[PDB]
């Protein structure tokens, strides 16, 4: 759950 | 030859599957799956040097991917891309740009700023708005078109060049 999006759900 | 992880990243259809496959096969797509995320390897020679690069051209995934997560670790630069006639996509920019600080966990990764579809007349995003974005961030600033070719190998050459001058430090 890195942001923000950016990419979608980046965890 | 010298192994470089390079991350195309992106709004859906801004080029960025266009702009791979032109780097990678010689040839302009029209359509190319929106949602297909792949890893594709450029053997092409810069500065002397052969190099061996694995580029990820990006797309939508809620699902976990071994092959993002990869790219997650190992990434060593990234083409944040917008196309000039989608104000939205220039918007994005600067999201894309602080998310992948927080991957890296670091405040300089080598990037480089691309606005795509440069081929096209109706221009809504300025040049100078994008020089002044990549001025403030301290990165390269290329205008592309994957249609024409006209930067596809800057674009790509510079960010190994970034990586490259990263590495020095
Ligand atoms: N005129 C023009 N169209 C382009 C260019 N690059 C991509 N496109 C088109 O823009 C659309 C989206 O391209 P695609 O590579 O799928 O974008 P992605 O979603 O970022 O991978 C497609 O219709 C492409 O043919 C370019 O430089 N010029
Ligand atoms: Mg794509």
């Amino acid at each position: 759950a890195i942001g923000g999006f950016g990419f979608l759900f980046l965890d | 030859s010298t192994e470089y992880k390079l991350v195309v990243v992106g709004a859906d259809g801004v080029g960025k599957s266009a702009l791979t496959i032109q780097l990678i096969q010689n040839h302009f797509v029209d359509e190319y799956d929106p949602t297909i995320e792949d890893s594709y390897r450029k053997q092409v020679v810069i500065d002397g040097e052969t190099c061996l690069l694995d580029i990820l051209d990006t797309a939508g995934q809620e699902e976990y991917s071994a092959m993002r997560d990869q790219y997650m670790r190992t990434g060593e630069g990234f083409l944040c891309v917008f196309a000039i006639n989608n104000t939205k996509s220039f918007e994005d920019i600067h999201h894309y740009r602080e998310q992948i600080k927080r991957v890296k966990d670091s405040e300089d990764v080598p990037m480089v700023l691309v606005g795509n579809k440069c081929d096209l007349p109706s221009r809504t995003v300025d040049t100078k708005q994008a020089q002044d974005l990549a001025r403030s961030y301290g990165i390269p600033f290329i205008e592309t078109s994957a249609k024409t070719r006209q930067g596809v190998d800057d674009a790509f050459y510079t960010l190994v060049r970034e990586i490259r001058k990263h590495k020095e430090k």
